[PDB]
């Protein structure tokens, strides 16, 4: 009795650390003074973060 | 027009009710015979042919 | 009953888009009577073509 298949639903296979294909980002501030300035944030925060 | 509505999956997700033996209020007034589960209607539309 | 698992057939996962690992390529024509040369195509087609 071929019914077909119940499958609307996509399913997904996920990676094993949420995710995979990161990159490396370094966090910034805004400068004082410049509407639209800004500076290396190094001091708090490693600046290799991903 | 059924067959073009979208219905958000949130509404009866995985998480609904866990451990409740409940019918969706929704639902209560909702004919379930006119249900693609339907066994008898699907044996009569099987048997008439596909 | 430890009757066994029937999976005789493979069963797969894709990527979300169908294909993934594709390389970047260009068109080309034949050259005009040049014993099977070939000729970069310059017709509007992509010279970048996944």
């Amino acid at each position: 009795e071929n019914h077909g298949t119940e499958d609307e639903l996509p399913n997904y296979c996920f990676p094993l650390g949420g995710v995979i294909n990161t990159e490396t980002l370094t966090k910034v501030k805004p400068k004082t003074g410049q509407e639209n300035g800004w500076e290396k944030d190094a001091t708090e925060f490693s600046d290799k973060n991903e | 027009y059924m067959n073009k509505r979208v219905v958000a999956p949130g509404l009866v997700d995985c998480y609904i009710n866990l451990g409740a033996r409940w019918s969706l209020d929704y639902m209560d007034n909702v004919n379930p015979f006119n249900h693609h589960r339907n066994a008898g209607l699907r044996y009569r539309s099987m048997l008439l042919g596909n």
